[PDB]
């Protein structure tokens, strides 16, 4: 829900003040991905 | 309510201290334009202490005041005034044509129109120094493409509102990291055990 | 990405709608890292 | 560098269009006398 999922265009688009709450947007749902990732990892070890 | 205030190139700041701030005389007055705060809200300033108290001011346009909201850019944000953008104080603004706009144009009032590069958070600038704005050297105090680094206000009061000075404070402070010296208007207790 | 990690001084600092935009980060963070203890946990519980 | 000017009574216009600006002949030719821009600042249009 970010402007871009590229975040050197949100970057050269948009001033600080408000290309850091798209950056946010991106921080969040990239560390949503990798938790959902260890989370199966974990899952997934404890079988093997 | 000083007698005069300096040029945006070189706003005062004064160090308040040791001393207790009463904010509702400042925010219960109409008198300011403009009371904007950040990292606290309004109402909230005598409900706490402040580790050190600033307050820095100077003139500057009434439509320009926009750009004094921290990490913004634009002249003003990016070569004159630079707040940090955790910026924790409040902004206060007033029209001033009644004091310092004049029928002559009051050339008084200067801003760094260039410089080398955008300043740090609160840097301050005198420097009268030929600015290089195209790619030729440049020496003594004049040429083509070679600036002098402050340009002024037209400020008469047949200009409108917007064209019109403003007086503008900002009040700087930082909290709970360090030792109290200003504090609101607020009364102790008795302290039980 | 709130103003402080202290709720208190969340509530001292602001009023009842700019201290609650700023608190509803630090529920939003802090009730993603409680249930990432809690994943943590019933994974561990399972090895146990 | 034309043969012959508008005159301000009726001023001319041309429209310049899917092409590169290159500022750099224009802003450092010593050949001008003034020149003042009101949006912006003049090294960066080469970029906007």
């Amino acid at each position: 829900g970010a402007i871009s999922s590229v975040l050197n265009d949100i970057l050269a688009r948009l001033d600080k003040v408000e290309a850091e709450v798209q950056i946010d947007r991106l921080i969040t749902g990239r560390l949503q991905s990798l938790q959902t990732y260890v989370t199966q990892q974990l899952i997934r070890a404890a079988e093997i | 309510n000083a007698t005069r205030f300096a040029s945006v190139y070189a706003w005062n700041r004064k160090r308040i201290s040791n001393c207790v701030a009463d904010y509702s005389v400042l925010y219960n007055s109409a008198s300011f334009s403009t009371f904007k705060c950040y990292g606290v809200s309004p109402t909230k300033l005598n409900d706490l202490c402040f580790t050190n108290v600033y307050a820095d001011s100077f003139v500057i346009r009434g439509d320009e005041v926009r750009q004094i909201a921290p990490g913004q850019t634009g002249k003003i944000a990016d070569y004159n005034y630079k707040l940090p953008d955790d910026f924790t104080g409040c902004v206060i603004a007033w029209n001033s044509n009644n004091l310092d706009s004049k029928v002559g144009g009051n050339y008084n009032y200067l801003y760094r129109l260039f410089r080398k590069s955008n300043l740090k958070p609160f840097e301050r600038d005198i420097s009268t120094e030929i600015y290089q704005a195209g790619s030729t050297p440049c020496n003594g105090v004049e040429g083509f493409n070679c600036y002098f680094p402050l340009q002024s206000y037209g400020f008469q009061p047949t200009y409108g509102v917007g064209y019109q000075p403003y007086r503008v404070v900002v009040l700087s402070f930082e909290l709970l990291h360090a030792p109290a010296t200003v504090c609101g208007p607020k009364k102790s207790t008795n302290l039980v055990k």
